[PDB]
């Protein structure tokens, strides 16, 4: 046995993938949800980039799930 | 108001029936109508 | 009312103000040279491979009418077929004569270069859910 | 406005203190405790509740040489209890309030520590008085327990002081820290949807 810097872990998943929201470029895109919790908030404008990093919203090395 | 106007040619409002779909079924939540797909 | 509907191919009506292919980029115009049973015959159409025009119409002058558009249902060397009848037709005027197009991701790249401006999803991803069965 | 939905974390009131040799018996099975030289050292410590969402809380520790508090070993929030008695030396009939949650968990002859406001100089445990204390019998607020148990002389208190019970309760990453190995740590709580508190915003 050894502590949990080497261990089984639960599983992280590794691929992304791509969604279809509606048609027509919009004002502006303001919020995203997962699972009925607000995760992350921004006024996207334009085509653009960001990151959404706050995992703690549903767990990590001590709890389940997070997206990141 | 309209169905109002629409139910002149009544005899004469209770009602009792099912729905033909529209756009309420919801996984993307709208402020404001951008429309949608339909796949 | 129903138009843009997620599909393996877009659902834009060639030359519409969506796929925005050029309405000059792929002219085709002759005169005809033998009218038939709902088929027209003309040399133009000889020079094209087979199913050019699936999908086209055909264009010209009436007297009366003016401007006269009505579609192509089949192609083949000097030979094509109409979806509509034929309201008459002379081999004088030309036939301002439209290609059609599959529809499918590969024929809007290769036919008419306007890949870049496509509406049809070949990665619908087979509606690979996130329920019922494991996944990811 | 949701029926406070709010479950983010927060600052606790949290005390620390090495391990004693009680706590190695108590946490450590038989199978190692031999072998476990006079040169190795543990450290533990205990924190009240913030909220009821959470869960449990991280500990976070830069030993010497260490860069940034590393997150290792977590416990449990053990229940607290306020001294507002003025308790002497001998005092055993302890006069508290802030009957925690998890006060009442305690059975008959448990074993709790007292202690102080810590701080420069109050930092020493020679002179603090840090007391460790078994619990007899409670009495509603009021607690019988006995004084100067296993490894600290009994000592007085004065009101609006802390005691924590730690039997079966504490948090420490289990490493065997040598002696002098003076170490800074920060104790993080955490909740389900709000994760841990701030990263390292935390006090130390
Ligand atoms: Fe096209």
């Amino acid at each position: 046995g050894s502590k949990s810097k080497k261990v089984t872990v639960g599983y992280k998943y590794y691929m992304g993938l791509f969604m279809g929201l509606f048609r027509g470029p919009v004002n502006e895109i303001t919020e995203i949800r997962v699972g009925d919790r607000t995760a992350w908030t921004g006024s996207i404008t334009g085509n653009t980039t960001i990151q959404i990093n706050k995992e703690s919203l549903f767990g990590g090395t001590k709890a389940e799930g997070g997206i990141d | 108001m309209w169905w109002a106007l629409a139910m002149l040619v009544a005899s004469v409002e209770v009602w009792t029936a099912d729905w033909q779909v529209l756009g309420f079924g919801n996984f993307r939540t709208k402020a404001v109508k951008a429309k949608q797909a339909k796949k | 009312g129903l138009r843009l509907s997620w599909s393996r191919g877009c659902p834009h009506a060639l030359y519409d103000g969506q796929c925005r292919v050029n309405k000059e980029a792929f002219r085709v115009d002759a005169t005809i040279l033998t009218v038939g049973a709902g088929t027209v015959t003309a040399a133009a159409y000889a020079t094209r491979p087979d199913g050019y025009f699936a999908g086209g119409f055909i264009e010209w002058i009436d007297p009366v009418y003016g401007v006269e558009r009505r579609g192509i249902e089949t192609h083949t060397g000097n030979t094509i077929t109409i979806f509509g009848t034929v309201d008459g037709l002379a081999g004088g005027y030309i036939l301002k004569t439209y290609p059609g197009c599959p529809r499918t991701s590969a024929a809007c790249d290769t036919i008419f270069n306007n890949l870049a401006n496509f509406g049809g999803i070949p990665s619908l991803p087979d509606r690979s859910p996130f329920d019922g069965n494991p996944i990811f | 406005a949701g029926y406070e939905p709010n479950l983010t974390p927060a600052i606790a009131r949290r005390i620390v203190y090495e391990m004693p040799y009680v706590d190695l018996v108590q946490q450590l099975p038989d199978g190692e405790l031999n072998a476990v030289g006079p040169n190795d050292a543990f450290i533990n410590s205990q924190a009240e509740k913030p909220t009821d969402m959470s869960a449990a809380y991280d500990m976070g520790i830069m030993a010497e040489g260490e860069s940034g508090f590393d997150v290792r070993g977590n416990g449990d929030f053990g229940a607290f209890g306020s001294l507002a008695s003025d308790i002497d030396y001998l005092s055993t009939q302890i006069v508290l309030s802030e009957m925690t949650d998890m006060w009442d968990d305690v059975q008959p002859g448990f074993v709790a520590r007292i202690a102080k406001p810590v701080l420069d100089g109050q930092r020493t445990q020679m002179e603090i008085a840090e007391e460790f204390v078994r619990i007899d019998a409670i009495n509603g607020n009021v607690i019988t327990v006995a004084r100067g148990v296993l490894d600290t002389i009994p000592f007085r208190h004065q009101k609006s002081e802390m005691l924590w019970v730690t039997t079966y309760d504490g948090g420490t990453d289990w490493q065997k820290y040598a002696g002098n190995e003076s170490i800074d740590i920060k104790i993080l709580p955490w909740t389900l949807g709000g994760g841990r508190f701030p990263i390292e915003d935390a006090p130390i």
